[PDB]
C-alpha cells in the first residue's frame, strides 16, 4: 500500500519482504525507486516475522520434528547478519548482530563439548532475548 | 572439373558415350576453346559422386579428360535452338526450374545472361522500393 | 470566404470491420521485414503502423498495440458502428460455440 | 479484505508495536501453540 | 589564392583524400529540418521498430546483377583474340 | 494506472481463494506476459471481446505444430484471470471423443490450470484430478519449450503434482 501511494509499481515485494523491480531501472527511475532507510528497516523486520513465523508454520505442519524447529529459530536469530540485511539499513544493530554470535559460540560451546559439532544446537532463549532488547529501542524510531 | 563432369555424366550416362564437351575459357581480351572427349570410367565416376565429392575428384585427377579436337571457321555458320519460354537462365527463378521435366522449343534469337526476361524478380522489387 | 469563417466558428466498412477485429492478419503489417522505404500524429504518416478508425500512423509496435488496447480507440472503434467490443455463460455458449469451435476447426483443417 | 485510508491511519501508523508483541510471545520448543489475546482492527 | 600561387600556397596545402572523407564524418548533417522497417529487441522483448538517419551503407559491389550484367557488354572484346593450344 | 490515491497493480479482480486471482502467478513472469507481444494481440479485451472463455479457447485451438508447450504461460495466465465455471472445466475436459485433435495441447493446460485454482464443489475437483491421472495413464507424448524437451504426459503429470516450481510458477500442495 505504502508503494503504491508512493506512486511506483514496479518495485515487486516478495511474500519475504525481499524487495526486487520488475525490470530494468533508468537513472531517472532508480532516484524515484529509492526509498528512505526506514521503509527498507520495517521491510527487515517484517521478515523477521516471515522467518520465524514460517518456521513455526512448518512446524505446525508434518514438515519437520521439534527439534529441527528450535535448531531452526536458533540458526535464524544468531544467522541474521547473512540471512537478513538489517544491518545494512541500521548498522548499530551490528552491536545486537555482534552480540548474538557471541553468545552463539558460548552456548555451543556449553551445548557441543562432550557430544560433538554440527546442527542441532538447541536454546534459542538469550540471542531472542537480545533481539527483543532490540526491538524496543528501535520500535518509537520507526513509528516516528 | 568435378562440377563439369558429374553433369557431363548425369546427362549422357547411358545415352551416348563417345559425345564431346567444349569447355571455353573467358577473359577480359581473349577467349579460349578448351575441347574433352571422356571414357567409360568417367561416367561411372559421375553416376556414384554427385554432390560435394571434392576428395574423389581430386584422386580422379587429370584422368580422364583426352583433348577432342575442335576447330574455328567463317567458312560454315549455324543456329540457335531455345525453349518455348524463351527464358533459358533460370538464375532468379528458382522454383520454375526442374532438373528433369519437359520442355517445348523453337528456333530463335537467345537472350542476355541479365536480361530484362531474365530478371523479372527485380522490377517487382523496384517498383516495391517505393512501395504501392 | 464566408465558408471558411463559418467552419473556423457500408459493406466495404464491415469488411474493414473484419480486419481490425481479427488480430491474427492485423499482428502482420511487417511483411516487409528489413526493407528500406523512400517517400503530430494525425491523418497517417504514409509510413508506420495505420490506424484508420482514429487516424493515426504509429512508428513502433508496442505504441500501436498499446493504443489499441487502450479505451479511447475502442471507443471510436465501437462509435464507428456498434459496441461489441464490450459484449452468463449458460452452458450453450460451451456446448454451441466450442462444437462450432470443433466443426470450425475441422473445417479448416 | 484480501482483495479505504483514512481507516488505515493509525493502524499502518503503529505496525511494529505489533512485531514486539508477536516476537515476544513466540511459542518455546516445549510448547506445541499458543492460544493468545489479540487486538485486531 | 593569386598570392599564394605566385610565393607559396601554404607549400600547397591540400587535405587529403583521409582528410576529406574524415571532413565529412565531422561535419554534422547541415539541415537538420528515408524510412527504414526494422526488428528490434526492447528489454527482454522484441518488437518491430521504424528506424531513420543512415543505416543505408551497402557494400554489393562485384555481386549480383548489376556489376555483372554492366559487365556483359564488354564480352564482345574476348573475341578479338582468340587462340588456342 | 489509476489515478487517485492508489495504484492497482494490473487488474487484479476477482475471487479464488480469498484474495485476488491475478496472485497465482509472480509479478516478474506476470508482467513478462502483460508485456509480451502475444497477451497485447491475441488475448484480453479488444481480443476476446471483452472477457470470454470459449473465445480464449478459440485462440489457444487456433495455436507438426507450431506451438510448443509464452505462448502457453499467456494462454495460461488468462485462464486464470477470466476464471472460468468448474462446470465448464468438467465438460471441456470429457467431451468430443469423436474427435483426436481437439484436446491435444489442451490437456496439460486444463491441468495446470486446475493445478493453481485450489487445494483441498471439491468431491468434483478431486474426480477431476484422478480423471487427469487416468489420463496420465492414457500414455500421451508431447513436446515443450522454454532448449527444447520432449515429455510424457505420465512424467509431467506426475512430476507436475509432484514438483514444486512447474516452468517458473511456484505450485502448492494439495
Ligand atoms: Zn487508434
Amino acid at each position: 500500500l505504502l508503494i503504491h501511494r508512493k506512486g511506483l509499481t514496479y518495485l515487486h515485494l516478495d511474500y519475504n519482504f525481499n524487495l526486487k523491480p520488475t525490470k530494468t531501472l533508468t537513472t531517472k527511475e532508480r532516484k524515484k525507486s529509492r526509498l528512505g532507510n526506514s521503509f527498507h528497516l520495517m521491510r527487515e523486520l517484517l521478515k523477521m516475522m516471515k522467518l520465524i513465523v514460517d518456521t513455526h508454520v512448518q512446524f505446525r505442519l508434518g514438515n519437520v520434528d521439534a527439534f529441527q524447529l528450535a535448531d531452526g529459530i536458533h540458526y535464524i536469530l544468531n544467522h541474521i547478519g547473512q540471512l537478513t540485511g538489517i544491518y545494512r539499513y541500521k548498522y548499530k544493530v551490528m552491536h545486537q548482530i555482534r552480540a548474538c554470535k557471541d553468545l552463539k559460540h558460548i552456548i555451543y560451546y556449553k551445548f557441543n563439548k562432550n557430544l560433538g559439532k554440527g546442527p542441532g544446537c538447541g536454546f534459542w532463549q538469550p540471542a531472542w532475548r537480545v533481539w527483543l532488547n532490540f526491538l524496543r529501542g528501535t520500535i518509537p524510531l520507526l513509528e516516528r | 572439373a568435378a562440377s563439369e563432369v558429374a553433369t557431363h555424366s548425369k546427362l549422357f550416362a547411358d545415352k551416348k558415350r563417345d559425345c564431346i564437351d567444349i569447355s571455353i575459357f573467358s577473359t577480359p581480351g581473349s577467349v579460349s576453346l578448351s575441347a574433352y572427349n571422356l571414357t567409360d570410367e568417367g561416367y561411372q565416376w559421375g553416376e556414384e559422386n554427385k554432390d560435394i565429392m571434392n576428395v574423389l575428384s581430386e584422386g580422379f585427377e587429370p584422368t580422364f579428360s583426352t583433348h577432342a579436337q575442335l576447330l574455328l571457321s567463317d567458312r560454315i555458320t549455324g543456329n540457335f535452338i531455345i525453349p518455348s519460354g524463351n527464358v533459358w537462365n533460370y538464375t532468379f527463378m528458382g522454383t520454375a526450374f526442374n532438373q528433369e521435366g519437359d520442355y517445348n522449343f523453337k528456333y530463335g534469337i537467345p537472350l542476355e545472361f541479365y536480361n530484362e526476361m531474365h530478371r523479372p524478380v527485380h522490377f517487382l522489387q523496384f517498383s516495391e522500393l517505393a512501395g504501392d | 470566404r464566408e465558408e471558411y469563417a463559418e467552419q473556423a466558428r457500408p459493406i466495404e466498412l464491415q469488411a474493414l470491420k473484419s480486419k481490425y477485429t481479427n488480430y491474427d492478419h492485423l499482428i502482420k503489417g511487417s511483411l516487409k521485414d528489413l526493407n528500406k522505404r523512400k517517400l503530430s500524429f494525425k491523418r497517417g504518416k504514409k509510413f508506420g503502423f495505420y490506424c484508420d478508425i482514429c487516424n493515426l500512423t504509429f512508428k513502433d509496435t508496442l505504441q500501436y498495440i498499446d493504443h489499441l488496447n487502450h479505451k479511447v480507440h475502442a471507443i471510436k472503434f465501437e462509435n464507428l458502428f456498434d459496441e461489441p467490443l464490450i459484449i452468463d455463460v449458460p452452458q450453450e455458449e460451451f456446448e454451441l460455440c466450442y462444437h462450432n469451435l470443433i466443426k470450425d476447426f475441422v473445417e479448416v483443417r | 479484505h484480501s482483495d479505504d485510508k483514512k481507516a488505515f491511519l493509525g493502524a499502518l501508523k503503529y505496525l511494529p508495536h505489533a512485531i514486539l508483541k508477536l516476537l515476544e510471545n513466540m511459542p518455546h520448543p516445549w510448547e506445541q501453540a499458543k492460544e493468545v489475546k489479540v487486538l485486531y482492527h | 589564392t593569386e598570392i599564394k600561387d605566385i610565393i607559396l600556397g601554404q607549400n600547397i596545402k591540400a587535405p587529403s583524400v583521409k582528410r576529406q572523407k574524415m571532413a565529412e564524418l565531422e561535419a554534422a548533417r547541415s539541415e537538420k529540418q528515408m524510412k527504414t522497417k526494422t526488428i528490434n529487441a526492447q528489454g527482454e522483448e522484441i518488437v518491430v521498430v521504424a528506424s531513420a538517419d543512415y543505416e543505408s551503407q551497402t557494400f554489393s559491389s562485384k555481386n549480383e546483377w548489376r556489376k555483372s550484367a554492366i559487365a556483359n557488354t564488354l564480352l564482345y572484346l574476348r573475341l578479338k583474340n582468340i587462340y588456342v593450344s | 494506472a489509476v489515478n487517485e490515491f492508489q495504484v492497482e497493480s494490473n487488474i487484479s479482480p476477482k475471487q479464488l481463494n480469498n484474495q485476488s486471482v491475478s496472485l497465482v502467478i509472480p509479478r516478474l513472469t506476470r508482467d513478462k506476459i502483460h508485456n509480451s507481444m502475444y497477451y497485447k494481440v491475441n488475448l484480453s479485451n479488444e481480443s476476446l471481446r471483452g472477457n470470454t472463455m470459449v473465445e480464449l479457447l478459440k485462440v489457444m485451438i487456433g495455436a507438426h505444430l507450431h506451438m510448443m508447450v509464452i505462448e502457453f504461460k499467456c494462454i495460461l495466465m488468462k485462464l486464470i484471470e477470466i476464471r472460468p465455471n468448474f462446470q465448464q472445466l468438467n465438460f471441456l475436459l470429457n467431451v468430443k471423443n469423436e474427435n483426436g485433435f481437439d484436446s491435444k495441447y489442451i490437456i496439460a493446460l486444463l491441468l495446470v490450470y486446475a493445478r493453481l485454482q485450489y487445494y483441498y464443489e471439491n468431491d468434483l475437483i478431486k474426480l477431476f484430478k484422478v480423471q487427469l491421472y487416468k489420463y496420465s495413464q492414457h500414455y500421451f507424448k508431447l513436446k515443450s519449450f522454454p532448449e527444447l524437451c520432449i515429455i510424457h504426459i505420465d512424467e509431467l503429470v506426475d512430476w507436475l503434482a509432484t514438483q514444486d516450481h512447474i516452468w517458473g510458477i511456484p505450485l502448492g500442495k494439495c
